[PDB]
Parts: C-alpha cells; structure tokens; sequence
C-alpha cells in the first residue's frame, strides 16, 4: 500500500495542533504523489495561479490535474496520508462529510469546491497559511448544483442590465434530497461569491452558449419559416470541448456501509469503499 | 520617425554569472545523528524495484559564526548582455481602448521591430508564450526594463551606485520604531536618506501612486499573466519585514544565497519554473542598489586612436560617457 | 540455397572468419566518510 | 532494480538442475551482487553531499562578516556609528568581489584575504577524547573545501604544505536509550541523556599552516561528484544589475562645453552634437558594439496602462 | 513552545563552550 | 485599391528595411532586377 | 476479493423468502425528492400533481402509511427486478413469460393486497413519466443477493458489491455458490439482432425505454447483454428503436422569421451600430430599428422532450463464448423461465447515457 | 491481471525480429476481446472497410469500436500483451511516447490516426503485411486537432503551435462515406442546444459589450468569437415574452443545463475518449519523445 | 542568431536564390568547368 | 474489533527489532487478549 | 568565419611619421582603417 507522510512543522501552537486533530478524516490533494512532502503543497498557496488566488474555474481544472488523498491519522508531530490513486489497496477508508447534504449506501461521490457558502478550513496564523478541504457531494445531486448556482448568477446580471427587472417568481430556489430541503442563499443582499469566484465561470458559459443557438441560427435560416464562416466552427468546437472536459462528472469514491447507519449527516464519518 | 519627445528613459538590465567559491568551517561545527536503514519492496515496471532509506538529523553547536564562504574566482558568463526590450502586451485586465482596430494596430506595431512577441492567433486560456526560435547563438537573452523621468535630470547622480527608484529606500535605516519603513519609502514630506537636500529624483516613479509605481509593484498584480522575468520588481516591492533583533544582526542573516528568479535552460529568461531548486548568492538586491557600466551616448568617444587603451572623456560637446564602476572591471574582454 | 560447381572451381579454399582479441572492464573502488578530511567538520553519531 | 527473469529463475526453490539455467542463476546472483555492493556505498557517498550543503546555508559572506567582526566595541552601536559601518560595508562588497581573479598578479594579497578569513570566525565547544591531528600530534583547526583549480593556484606558491598524512578516528560513537530513560519515555513523555547524574589510521592528506592555525585542505571531485549525473556544488552564480541613462539633456550652458578647441571638427556647417541624443552605446558579451535607441522602448510606454 | 524542559536545569554539562563574547549582540540565531 | 502599395514606403532607413517585419524584404535578390507580384495570365496592354 | 453491501428495509417490494439467491436487486430514493423535482420540470401546460394524486394512492395501499415525511430510515428501501418485469408486463413482447412471471410474484406474495399494490406502481411510473421525472435517476443497484434474515415485515439482507459472482460463500444453501439469475422476460441480446459474431467478452447494460404520447406512456425495463463498446452501445440502440425515437419527436411537446446576419455582413452599406452608441448614454434611439426579426422560438421539441432510452455499464463477462443457459423452475408455488448467467464480474459506477435522438 | 498472448508467425527474418523488439511499449488494437489471437487483426489489413486501406475519419471510428491493448515483453516466439478497456488491475504499466510533442505529468492521453509525415511503422515482407500504431497526445492538443479537421470536412463538401513550435496536418479525406457523418452528429448537437431560454441570452449581449469594455478581459473573450461581436450591433432583438407557467418554473435552468451534458457528449463522440493518465514514481517532469512512462489507467 | 535584432546584413548574398547564392552555391553548378580554385566556395554549401 | 495500527504492528513479519517498538507490540497483543476473553465468555452468558 | 587583416581605404593613414610602429586610427574624415585582428599578428614582417 503506497502512503504519504506530511511533515508536521515544529513551534505549532497548541490552538492548531487540536484543530489539526479534528480533520481526520478529511481529502487532500498532492500535485506530485511522494512518500514525502512538505505542507506548501497542501496550502491555498500552492494552488493560486497568475499571482492572483485561484478561481472556481481554476479550482475545478485544478482537481482533474492534481491528484487526491485521504488523511488517516494525525500525530504529535506527524501527520500521515493515504492515496486513492493508482492501486493502492488502503484498508479501513473513511471520510467525513463536508458537504451539508445528507448521504446514503450506494451513493458515489464526488468533488465540488465549495460554492454555497463560505468554505470552513485550518488556518495556521503562526507559519502563515492555511489548508481548503474540498466538498464532497453525491453523483446525481451534482449535476444539479452547478446548473442552478450559474443561473443564479445570469439572474442577477439581467435584473442589472434590464432597465427594468422582471422580478416576477417562483420564490427561492431549494435542493432537496431525502426529503431535506437546502434553501439556499434567501437573501438577494450578501453579495459574497455572486462575482467572487464563479465571475469568470459564467463569463465563458455565457459566450459558448450564445454561439452556440446563434452559429446554426446564421447557418441553416430555413429553421424558422469577408467573413471566415470556418474559423467561427472550429473555433467554437474547440471551446465547447474544452469547457465540457472541464464541467465532467466522475465518481472517485463509493459508499459502502456495513453494519451501519445507512444515513448519515454532515459531521459524521463513514467507510467507503476505493471504486 | 525619429522626433524626440520631452522625456528620458533609464533602463535597467539584470545579469547572473557562473563563480568559484571557497569555503572554510570551523572544527566542531555540526552535531549529526543518523538512524538505521529501511528496505521497501515495490512493484516495478518489469521486475520490482527495492528502495532504501535512512534518516538524519543536524543541530549547529554555536555561540555564533562557524563558517564563512567567499567568491573567489569568476567563470564564464552565462547570460548576455543584449538589447531585448520588455514587452508589456503580455499581460490582461488593464482598461482597454474603446476602438478595437487603434489596439490592434498598436499591438502589430509594437511586435514589428522586436525580438520576442506574442503569437498572431492569441490563444484564448493560455499563456500567450513567445515563439520558439532556432538554436541561441552566445547565451540567454536579458530583457530591459525602461523607466521614464524627467529630461533635464541629474547626469552626476548616474556616475555612482545608484537606485532606479529614484529616492534611497529599505530597512538599513532604522533605530526607533517599526513604522518607519513606510514612512521613508513614499513620504514625500520630508527629505531624502542618501541626499539630503531634495525629496526624489524623478517624481514620477518614487510617490506611492506615481506611473512607475502602478506599473510594478508586486501588492498591484499588473503582470501577473506575462511569462517574462522583470528585473526591476525587487526595486519596487515594499519587501516587508519584523524587528527581532538589530539591524546588523538582520542583514548578516538577509545574505544567505536565497533561491534563484529565474531561468537556465530558455533562452528568454522567464520566471522562475515552480519547482526547481537552485540557490544563487544575490548582491546588490539587499542594499537596493545598481552598477553603471561603461556605456557612452556616442560611440567616436568610446575609443581612442592608440590601438589600445578605450578613451574616458565625461562629455564632449552635449553627449557623455559614464566611466565603469561596476565589480567587473578586469574581466569581459573588449 | 543451390549451389553448383563446374569442376573444382574456387571459393572452396578461403577460410574467412572473425576473431575476439579480449574485452576489458573498470575496478570502481568505494570510498569511506571517516576517510574524508571533512569529517573534522563534525561530530557524527548513532542513534536508532 | 530487479528483473523479472532474474527473480523468476531464483523463486525456483530446487526445481532445476540442469546444465544451461545453472550458469544464468550464477550470473543473476553476480548481477545483483554487483548492483547491491555499489547501492550500499551510495549512502556513504551521499553523506558528505548532505555535509557541504548543509554548510553553504549557514555560512555567510566573508566580504560582510570580516568589517562586521573587526569593529565590536560594545556589539550594539548608535546611528551614527551604524551609518558610518554601512557605508565602510558597501564600500567592501563593491571591491572585494573576485581576489583570485583581479589579484591573480600579486601573490600576497591573497595570503592577506585568507589569513583575514581564517581569523574571522568564532570556535565551539571542545569536549573530546580522540580527534584530527597530524603526525607530530598538532591538532588540526578547520577545512578549506575549493574547486581541484583554486586548491592547485593556492598550492603552487601562495600556501605552503605542512603534512600531507594525518591521524583520523575511526568510532560513530553511537547511543540508546535504556533502564530509566525508557520507562520515563512511556508515561511521562520525556527523556535525557546519561542520565547517570548523582547531584585512528594514518591516512594521506594535505594540510597548510594559514594565520597560524593547520586546517586541512580538501578539493574533492574524484573521490566524489565523479561519473555521476549530480553537479558539484560551490559554483554558484552571482546576480548582478546594471542601470544605463538614455536620453538626459543637461539642460544648462556652463556643462554644455569642450575641453579643447578643435576637438571633433566636421565638414558641416552645423555641429550634429549639440542636438539632444536619442540612444546609448556599450558592449556586448563578447565586446561588440551595441546601441539602445529610443525606438526600442515602444513597448511600454506605448501600452493601455 | 519552549519552556518545557527546566531553562536552568543543573546537571553535569556535556562539554564547555569557548568564545566568551557578547552573545546578547546576536539573538536572532536562537530560539 | 485594397491595401496599400508597398512601393510607396520609402522613408524607411536601413535598419527597419533589414528588420524581418519588412514585406518587401524576400523580393529584394538582384540589384539589377525588381521582382513584383502582377495579375498572371494577362497581355501588357490589355482591357482598360 | 468481493464486498458486501447491509440495509434493513421494509418488505412491501421485496420479498428475500421467495426470491432467488442470485437475484437483481435495486433500491429507490426518497419519494419527496419526486415532487421537489417534478413542480420545476414539469412542461407548460401540463398539471404537475397528477404525479402526487398517484403517489399518494401507492403508500395509502401499502402498510405504515402514516410514516412518510420524516425519512427516518424505516421506509421501502430496496426492490426486487422481478417486481417491475411484473409491474410492466404487459408491455414486454414475451407475451406468455410475462403473464407467468406476473401470476407468480401475486400469488407467491400476500395475494390478498398485491394486485392493487401492482396497479399503483403501475400508473405511479405512468405519472413519472408524465412531468419529465424519468426514473433513471431514482432507481439505483444493487448486487445480487447472498444473505438474507428476517422476522416479520422487516429483513436484513446483503449482497455483493463487485467482484466474481462465485467468490462469495452463501453458507446455507446446498452449495456456497450461486449464479445470476433473470426473468426471460427482461433479457434481450442486442448482437443476435444486429447479426455480429458472439465472441469474447461482453458488457451488461440496462436500459429504459420511454413512449411519450397524450395519455399514453409506456417504460419497460430490459437487461441487455453485448460485446459493443461503452459508449458505441447508443449509436446501437438507435437502429433498433427508430421508430419510438421518431414517434417521440412528434408527440413529445403538445403544450418568426429568419435573419440573414452573414449576408448583410458579407455586404457593406449596412445600418452601423458602432460602440461609440453602446457606451450608454441614449441607447435606443441608436438602436431604434437596426433590424426587427420579429423572432421568437417558444414550442420546439428539447433534448429533453425526445428522449427514449437511458443506460448504464453494470458488468462484464470475460470468458469467451458465453453459455447462457434457459429453464423453467418452481418460483414459490409456480414454474417461471429464468436465465442463468455464470462468471459475471459487478463494477463500473452508476452513471446514466441518456439516447435523445 | 488480463493478457492476451498473440502468435508471431513463424519463419520470420531475423531482421523483423529485432525491430519487432524495439516494439516494446506501443499501443495496438483488437475487433474482438480473446486470449489467442492471430497477427491479420493487428495488421492494417484488418482495417479495411470496402476493399481499401482506410480513411482518417474512418480510423476514427475503428478507434472507438475496437478494443485497446499495450504490448509488453515480447519474445521470440510469442508477443504478450495485455488489455486496458476492461476493468482489470494492470500493476506497473508503462507506454513510449509516439507522438512529436512532449508530455509530463498529470495529462490525459488520446488516441488519433497518424495525420502528421508518413506513419512510422513496421513492415513485414515475408508476411505480407504491415502493423501501423496509433499516435498519443493529450487532451488539448486533441480537441485542437479535431476542431480543424472536421472544419476542413465542411470545407472540401492548417497550422498548430504548441510550446512555441508550429505544426502542420496533411489530412486524408479520399472518401466520403465517413465526411458527412460527421456533418449529421454535428448539427444534432447544435439542434439540441436551443431551448426557450436562448431569448434571454441572446438579449444580453449588448450589456456584454458595455461589460466588454473597462473590463480588459472580456476583449479576449470578444475578439475570438465572431457571431456575437457582428450581431451585437446588427440586430435588434425584440425585448421580451412572457413564460407560460411562471409562478412555479424556471425557464433559464433547463437550457444552462441542457447545454452542459450536450458539450460533454461533444468532445467524445467527434473523436475520441481519454484512455489513459500518465504519472510517474521516481521519474522526471517531461518526458522526451521515444522515452517510457509509467501511466495510471482512467 | 549572431545579431538578434536583424535578418541578415546583405540582403543580396544570403536569400535561397539571391544573387550571390546563384553564383556559386555548390548544388547549382554554375563554375564546374572553371579550374580555378574558389575561396568563397566553402561559405554556401549547405554542408549536410 | 481491532484498530489499523494494531493490525499493522504484527504483520510486519520481523521488520522491526528496535527497544520503543518492542513494547507497542506488547501492549498491541494484550488488548485482543483482554477483548477476545470477553467476547468468548460472552456466547457463555448469552446462552442463559 | 573569417578574419579580417590590416587594411585601409586611404594610404596616408597607414603609416605615422615616426620611424617605427604604424598607425592605428579608425576613421580620418571619410575613410577607414581596420585594425588588424588575425591569428598572424607577430609575424608578416612590414
């Protein structure tokens, strides 16, 4: 079995050693798979590009590259890991849920940085960085989520840029899963991820998507009873495949419960199995 | 067309050199202790591949210094001392013209007459990189940095250890409080360190919101997307810094060979690769200062006719010629 | 191959072959830690 | 590494015999006794590239540390005092920055700088029973580690050889933990040393007498860092900046002068050096003419920014 | 945190340290 | 007239006509020859 | 080398005593997930509760009723394949193996409360397929059953997760092995009609065919067993469902001029709109006419409205020349065909290829 | 662990043996799965489709169809072999670089005909046949590739750089049969991309060009899009319809979700699928062409 | 390579078929019968 | 049950031979002695 | 490459009027004179 050691740094306060503790349980992505790293890896610092802190876009092209692990135990003054990579056959798997939906057996996860709300983490004052831990959400429940955060978002630019807003709704926008409903951001005020993370994200979903019913709108006019007009297609394949590798969908762990509770809630840690 | 307009540039250019060096310790320097040996039988590609390991660890028992290391001797320069201007289209997020051709056109004639350029078709999500050329010819390039000042600027000031800021700034001048390494690096109220008797040189690259100062300052983030390396970022960023112990104490401790800015297998001198591990001693970078070379605004005042010696003159009629006051004097052929 | 001769003909004399004149290889001698004059830089010791 | 032939025909566990597989088994074993013999000498390799390495870190420049050192009136001085050092700093660095290269000439500022540098640092504690010395019993002091081209400069006529065999320990002096030490290591945490408180080999190496200190010298690339794929430390690089004027007009008419009557005359009517200049000339790397002209900012000033 | 073992903690010393200089002048090496 | 002739552009000093931005700059092999680019297929004069 | 999977759940749907050891089973989500989903995707026009009228009729005929809401963890969990093959026989073309099956599964159950039970679910999937609430999204899988314990009303099961099929012990029948067993019903190989060799390794697929039409809607359920690639397997399907596949295109949606945009941009002497209008001071005096267009598109048929099919990888079989073997046997108190598959390694995750063409 | 074992014919030159040898970590192909096979499926002979060597949008389909193998040791008698698109644990698997361009860690590998200089490949005289083998690249110099070949189809009925270096393609478009196949799986994309919701996004872009300028970023977005930048001022679109059933739906949700499944089909059915990720233990960064790499199956 | 800031110095003599290079280039053969010796010859050959 | 790090102390397969880790293995091996006595005596008690 | 030997347009310029040694100037009004920077510098007597 391949594990990874994470080097504990010395003169850590009492304070962050305890909460280091509590995040048993928890995901960690390496960017280069070792049997030993040093923590600037797992630091927001190592994922930011451009200078700049990363973005959601960033982030999700940035957990395809990067691989993921599993952190097993913590120690005094050590701190080991585990790989869901290659072969490794890790025995005992569990994680803890992040994500503020309830799972079940038989549920398949994935990852999602974190979007709804405000991302809880370590922050290590004394060395001066801290470490995200990564959502974990079910298959069918993602698919879903980003749809409706980004049409937010086009909702929010369209009451702006109309002179007038067409406010006229439905209500709030919930998910629900195992009759649990979510309700999900109530108040139109606390603008704090509306253009913070996902701004560049709808920026290139709002510029494929307009070429795309406006190419075949300017190509075939018999639908509804210079000019390079080839540079325009394969340009606009080449997009539209690459956000779509970036918006994919692939499990990286299953649930598999034995002599357990079959639900389980934010907060609690179950077995898993390495699919 | 060649009008000159009522500005003056300073460029300033950064360049590495491949040294000797010599170092001397004392006897009892280091305690080491070493563990015992590991075997890890692994899998491989075709058979199976073992691996040993073994831990260590050092503590240095001193009451102070127990080693120096001196730059003896000088090697071949690496580098070149070329003339590649810096290209500033390689960076996005600055306010843009309101004519999409006026831009267009200026980026086409920014590119003709240049070296390195971005690539015609601007590869959206990506890292607009230079074109690859054919083999290099005596070593990497080094790109120059240009600054504008005033015209009728202070030609003596240019004859000595120099700062391109344009006013002395950094934390070698101190013995109060901590609030003070704000205070002399844009306070514009009182005068200078260095000269005494004026607040800068240039004031349109040394005030808090000056040109100079939007361009590059490392807290701004305007090139953040340009691949290239620019020298003078080091001149410009506030450098932080806490009080521990005295300033001599600080400085014997700032010199300590920190990692390289740069790059040693492109011929562009980008940044740094993320990840490779390669230490360089760095002069000069802790002091904020530059060395003039020898350089001259007119080339018949460069050389005299005694099949020898170059000539030294200071200014002929309207040019000059800036005597070299650089470490290399006795080195680089001419 | 069918090979057929008149009467005594030649290329049935030559003895052409090859031959191998030796083949050579390096020592590599090792070296020790104690043995360097930097061990004076330091006291090394055992710990497990 | 090991191949999966190799590994095939030793798991065999006496299920052979015959002629042919009994000289590969042989060769397999000799393989990987070849492969093992240089593995283990791999780490006692690595220990003096660990060593002289995690010197360099440490050591700081002498250039810094010898002004540093010669002026301690009290350890802690006054503005003016720290001022009037600074500059007495900079002056140094900008001189003292190659000595085996400008003063390859004159041999004695060279002994001078390695004097100065061997009477520079501080020495540690003393505890010992059995250390470094040369034939006669002197105790050696320190190491000067170089490149084989520096220790042959220094070596010729500048340092003057002592010994060139020394006495050498031969102990690792090891240590664990035992009675005592470990049950208080399990219920408590903690552990010291002792915890007994009731209150060599002729071996050929050059040394040199510099000061008046026997230090030995070592210039190891044979013994180590040769035929391998690593590179030999202690050549650096040095980054060094350069500033250059373009287009300064002295814009007054005492500087705007000659120093002698005719001293470029010209056929034209109209001096072309009384105008403003536009570009600046130095050399290249390799001594050629270059030429910076204002043309060749339209880079940055020419920018949405 | 330091602190943890007895600062003083009188016991018989490994060997002696030479170079009696003003240590105070240099404290940043320390921890 | 689409673009502009590249005939016209003589102001240009030897530096910027050596550059490798110049267009005109790979019909420029003879000194006794002008090497142009002209409508193929057509007799000199021709239609108006 | 296998995993095991535990759930306790109630026996309404699934009956561990009569089933075979072998069987298919799979579980359901929360039915009031159905109705959160069905209010925001149902199509304009149509009425949304018609799904909750035939909800509301399956628990009121189905014991405990009064403990939906809560989710706490005692509701029907899992189902048997068999229940649905029953549930949906009459739209199977096996005519007579259908009609057995479903004979079998009423009288080997309570037979007293199962027929209507039957007809709830019945229009209860009729009433899925109403709003566009698919239930390829509901119904997950399980393994084949291994073990099971029960008391009254309440079993514990477990079956395997993935791995060989007879790698497992079962520790109480005759022998500690079983093998997969299906209706003949739901089996359909795809090969033997798009006439291929049958050799090698070939994949499992289940698959969901949906009719779409005024009052009448249709979902079978088939257990498809072939050697075509992962994702080749839809270009498959579409030549033997061409016919639902257009009359879907057709009856999906039962609830203007064109613009020469690069002709006038290919022509010069245009009506300009140049951004020194957009800037934002007097933007629609600019913009009064520019063009008309008069567009508008409101009733096509989506991607959505046209779709007729949705399937998933369950497993393998890698031994070549497969010997699938077909028999009738006692199934409680009456004879079923059912087909027996040896050696079939379970795996690859639950992840739904949705065929709208 | 899964293997297939394919019989070397017999009475082969020494000379094809050799380089049959340097053959060590390549790719091939295989119609049907089995443990013994025959060398006539490996050859291109196999690839034939009416009675001719095939095409390159015809290779592209016989990449999908057929399944994925690696070779491994090979000896003199047999060729061992062993699977990749089955689910099989494969400890240690290791692939040579084909393709021109360089690779490094954490990339997906693809798998496309050989459309640069003629195809290296080995040739067996004696036989009778030759065995062509697939080139590797990664993702993004995959969907560029494919982006202007498929343009180039519409065009009968091209420079690419990467790392600084341009490249050209000489595609081979001798049939037709395979052209306008790809034309019908294109527009059905296109087709299933329209919904009511396309009015509210087509609305807004005249607040994008505002949003185009001060913002220095969104320019780029512009000035590769084409269709947006020429309607953005040729067009009125007239303002706004009402929605049938407003009070309980959410029209704008459908179409921004319409659209994410039907990109992701589009990147898999024009060409083809990531197969592999490369990531090496204990080795360098980047990789050379004609080097080895020990890759992680998908 | 020499001088990065130019295409070449003459741009007469250094094209592929520019005057200098048609007079003598090895390839083109224009002085075979010549049998005086020609220093320049060894310049622009392309020396594969 | 039985933790990781316990299961991990005893199939080392004489990996190990060190002072600290000899007593791990010690208190590893005495807590499924004092867990098996009670699980063992549990089926005795349950019978009643 | 090539090296270039000791040449001048003009004559006059070559020699100074000194008994010796020859001049090395660069440029006098319009000519040219370039110094000599050939492997044979200490040989080719004048």
């Amino acid at each position: 079995p391949f594990e990874i050691e994470v080097l504990l740094p010395g003169e850590l306060s009492p304070a962050e050693t305890s909460a280091l503790q509590k995040c048993e349980g928890k995901i960690i992505t390496f960017s280069t798979l070792r049997h030993r790293a040093s923590l600037v890896d797992i630091a927001l610092s190592s994922y930011y590009i451009n200078g700049a802190p990363p973005d959601t876009l960033s982030l999700l092209e940035a957990y395809r590259m990067r691989f993921a692990a599993v952190i097993t135990r913590v120690i005094p003054g050590k701190l080991l890991a585990h790989a869901i990579g290659v072969g490794t056959p890790t025995p005992g798997l569990f994680i803890q849920n992040t994500s503020p939906v309830d799972l079940c057996n038989g549920d398949y996860i994935c990852l999602l940085p974190p979007v709804f709300g405000s991302a809880d983490s370590i922050r290590l004052d004394s060395v001066g960085l801290e470490i995200v831990f990564p959502l974990t959400i079910p298959q069918t429940l993602m698919r879903e989520i980003i749809a409706k955060v980004v049409a937010r978002a086009v909702e929010r630019t369209a009451a702006g840029a109309q002179i007038l807003p067409h406010e006229v709704l439905r209500g709030a926008d919930v998910i629900c899963y195992n009759g649990r409903r979510y309700e999900l951001e109530t108040n139109l005020q606390h603008r704090d991820g509306s253009d913070a993370a996902i701004r560049t994200l709808v920026l290139n979903l709002m510029f494929s998507i307009n070429e795309g019913c406006l190419l075949l709108l300017a190509l075939i006019p018999t639908l509804l009873v210079r000019f390079p007009i080839y540079e325009t297609i394969s340009s606009w394949i080449s997009t539209s495949s690459r956000l779509g590798d970036t918006l994919g969908t692939r499990a990286i762990l299953r649930v598999c419960v034995f002599d357990g509770p079959s639900t389980v809630h934010p907060g609690d840690r179950t077995a898993v199995i390495q699919v | 067309t060649g009008f000159h307009p009522g500005i003056a540039f300073t460029v300033v250019r950064q360049d590495r050199f491949a040294t000797e060096q010599l170092l001397y310790a004392e006897r009892a320097s280091e305690s080491y202790f070493v563990g015992q040996i590991q075997v890890h039988h692994h899998d491989a590609i075709g058979g199976v591949n073992f691996t040993l390991t073994q831990p260590r660890a050092h503590v240095d028992l001193g009451v102070g210094y127990t080693a120096v290391c001196a730059t003896a001797a000088l090697r071949c320069p690496l580098t070149d001392m070329g003339n590649t201007a810096q290209n500033l289209f390689f960076s996005r997020g600055g306010v843009p013209m309101l004519h999409d051709n006026v831009t267009e056109s200026l980026r086409r004639i920014t590119a003709s007459g240049g070296r390195l350029n971005p690539t015609e078709p601007l590869p959206i999500f990506g890292g607009l990189r230079p074109a690859t050329s054919a083999g290099i010819a005596r070593g990497q390039a080094s790109v120059c940095e240009f600054v504008a000042m005033p015209v009728s600027t202070d030609l003596q000031y240019f004859r000595t250890a120099c700062n391109p800021r344009g006013r002395a700034s950094g934390m070698l001048y101190m013995g109060d409080r901590d609030a003070d390494i704000e205070a002399i690096m844009f306070d514009h109220t009182q005068s200078d360190v260095a000269y005494t008797d004026r607040a800068t040189l240039n004031p349109w690259a040394s005030q808090k919101h000056s040109y100079g100062d939007r361009l590059y300052n490392g807290t701004y983030n305007l090139t953040g997307a340009s691949p290239i390396y620019s020298p003078c970022f080091k001149f410009f960023t506030p450098a932080e810094v806490n009080t521990n112990c005295n300033t001599l104490d600080r400085l014997l401790m700032e010199a300590k060979a920190v990692a390289s800015q740069s790059s040693t297998d492109t011929e562009y001198q980008f940044k740094r690769p993320p990840g490779s591990t390669e230490m360089t001693q760095d002069p000069c970078g802790l002091f904020q200062e530059a060395y003039p070379p020898l350089c001259s605004s007119d080339a018949a005042m460069l050389r005299t006719a005694h099949a020898g010696e170059t000539g030294a003159d200071e200014v002929h009629l309207a040019q000059y010629l800036i005597r070299d006051a650089s470490p290399l004097r006795g080195c680089l052929p001419l | 191959f069918f090979k057929q001769i008149r009467s005594d003909d030649n290329s049935l004399y030559s003895a052409q072959f090859d031959i191998l004149l030796g083949t050579y290889c390096n020592t590599l001698n090792f070296v020790r830690f104690l043995e360097l004059g930097l061990s004076v830089a330091c006291i090394c010791t055992k710990f497990p | 590494a090991i191949a999966s032939e190799a590994l095939s025909l030793l798991s065999n566990t006496y299920v052979d015999g015959t002629e042919i597989d009994s000289s590969l088994r042989i060769r397999a074993i000799q393989q990987m006794a070849r492969n093992l013999r240089t593995v283990l000498d791999s780490f006692e390799r690595g220990t003096a590239d660990q060593l002289l390495g995690v010197l360099l870190e440490k050591a700081p420049p002498l250039s810094l540390l010898s002004p540093i050192n010669k002026f301690q009136p009290e350890g802690h001085l006054n503005r003016v005092a720290r001022a009037a050092l600074l500059s007495d700093l900079k002056r140094r660095v900008c001189a003292d920055m190659f000595f085996m290269t400008r003063h390859a000439r004159e041999p004695r500022l060279i002994s001078a700088y390695l004097s100065d540098m061997v009477s520079c640092t501080q020495p540690s504690v003393m505890v010992s029973r059995i250390t470094h010395t040369n034939t006669r019993g002197r105790q050696v002091d320190g190491v000067l580690v170089t490149t084989a081209t520096l220790k042959r400069q220094l070596l010729q006529g500048i340092l003057q050889i002592d010994d060139t065999a020394a006495d050498v320990p031969v102990t690792y002096g090891e240590m664990v933990l035992q009675g005592t030490n470990l049950v208080t290591a399990l219920v408590m945490g903690k552990a010291v040393r002792g915890m007994d408180d009731v209150a060599n080999a002729r071996v050929p190496a050059d040394l040199v007498i510099v000061g008046d200190k026997l230090v030995f010298l070592e210039a190891l690339e044979r013994r180590v860092y040769q035929a391998t794929r690593v590179a030999y430390p202690l050549i650096g690089n040095i980054d060094i900046t350069f500033i250059m004027p373009m287009g300064v007009f002295q814009a007054n008419s005492m500087d705007r002068y000659t120093r002698h009557a005719g001293d470029f005359s010209t056929v034209s009517e109209q001096d072309p050096r009384q105008f403003p200049p536009q570009g600046i000339f130095f050399y290249n790397k390799d001594g050629i003419l270059t030429q910076l002209t204002l043309r060749d900012a339209m880079g940055t000033i020419c920018h949405s920014s | 945190i330091a602190g943890l073992f007895n600062i003083p903690a009188g016991i018989i010393p490994t060997g002696n340290v030479l170079s009696t200089i003003e240590v105070c002048a240099h404290r940043c090496i320390f921890d | 007239m689409p673009h502009h002739p590249h005939w016209v552009n003589e102001h240009l000093t030897i530096l910027q006509f050596i550059a490798p931005s110049n267009p005109r700059l790979r019909f420029e092999l003879n000194p006794a020859f002008d090497f142009f680019v002209a409508p193929g297929d057509v007799d000199l004069p021709g239609p108006q | 080398t296998t995993q095991l999977i535990q759930q306790v759940s109630l026996t309404d749907f699934f009956r561990p005593d009569i089933e075979h050891a072998g069987s298919i089973v799979l579980i359901l989500r929360h039915p009031s997930d159905m109705i959160g989903e069905a209010n925001t995707l149902t199509q304009a026009g149509r009425d949304p509760d018609v799904l909750l009228e035939g909800l509301r009729n399956l628990f009121n005929a189905c014991t405990a009723p009064w403990t939906v809401g809560e989710g706490g963890g005692l509701r029907a969990y899992v189902t048997s394949l068999s229940f649905i093959a029953a549930c949906r026989a009459e739209e199977y073309t096996d005519k007579q193996a259908a009609d057995a099956n479903r004979t079998a599964i009423v009288s080997a159950y309570g037979c007293s409360r199962m027929e209507t039970r039957l007809i709830r679910f019945s229009e209860c999937l009729r009433a899925m397929v109403q709003c566009h609430v698919f239930p390829h999204r509901f119904i997950s899988f399980f393994g084949s059953l291994l073990e099971y314990t029960i008391q009254d009303n309440l079993c514990n099961i477990t079956a395997v997760a993935k791995g060989p099929q007879e790698a497992a012990r079962t520790d109480k029948t005759s022998t500690r092995r079983v093998t997969a067993n299906i209706p003949a019903c739901v089996f359909w190989d795809v090969d033997k009609d798009l006439h291929l060799s049958a050799d090698g390794l070939k994949h499992v697929f289940l698959v969901f065919v949906y009719t779409q039409r005024r009052q009448r809607e249709g979902v079978r359920l088939h257990l498809a067993l072939s050697q075509l690639n992962e994702q080749c397997f839809g270009r498959g399907i579409g030549f033997l469902l061409g016919r639902i596949r257009a009359e879907n295109a057709a009856w999906g949606t039962e609830g203007t001029r064109a613009l020469p945009l690069v002709q006038l941009s290919n022509d010069p002497t245009s009506p300009r709109c140049s951004i020194g209008e957009i800037t934002g001071v007097n933007w629609n005096l600019a913009r009064q006419r520019l063009y008309q267009w008069t567009g508008d598109f409101r009733g096509l048929p989506t991607q959505l409205s046209c779709m007729y099919a949705a399937y998933t990888l369950i497993g393998t079989i890698p031994s070549e020349s497969v010997r699938y073997t077909r028999r009738m046997e006692r199934f409680g108190g009456y004879n079923v065909p059912t087909i027996w598959l040896e050696g079939v390694v379970w795996g690859g995750t639950n992840t739904w290829n949705e065929c709208y063409y």
